[PDB]
């Protein structure tokens, strides 16, 4: 939900967006999101990845939002596209919003964060 | 945290 795509209050284009995806219930504020609108500013597709191919990939971070770590979690099968986006979460580095977390919240959620990284709108 | 799905990267086309 970042750069031009909120919801379904957004009058981006024709885009009936009525089931998007995971809301947040206990925690993971505009946290996880963050995350991934950085992760994709570092992030590269490879002409490899498909219009549904998926890395989780398992980040390791300090209270500040710096990545202490990050790998493939659970690989697409090409490792490329799961390293390309490990390389999309390394290059972030260090993310804003964990430092205005609970250190028991920021541990529970982002202290790793799990990123999946599933492609829209490839060339195929 | 539940791992969000990023489908996004370089403003490629």
């Amino acid at each position: 939900h970042m750069r031009a795509l909120a919801e379904l209050l957004s009058d981006t284009t024709e885009r009936q967006q009525a089931l998007a995806d995971e809301v947040g219930s206990e925690v993971t504020g505009s946290l996880d999101d963050l995350i991934v609108n950085l992760v994709s500013q570092q992030w590269r597709r490879p002409p490899s990845a498909r219009n549904g191919m998926s890395v989780e990939v398992l980040i390791e971070m300090l209270p500040d939002g710096t990545i202490t770590n990050a790998s493939v979690s659970r690989s697409s099968g090409d490792k490329p596209f799961d390293s390309s986006a490990v390389a999309a979460v390394r290059n972030v580095g260090r993310i804003p919003e964990m430092q205005q977390l609970p250190r028991a919240t920021f541990d529970s959620l982002y202290r790793q964060r799990r990123i999946i990284f599933k492609p829209e709108d490839l060339s195929l | 945290a539940d791992p969000l799905v990023i489908s996004s990267g370089n403003d490629r086309a």
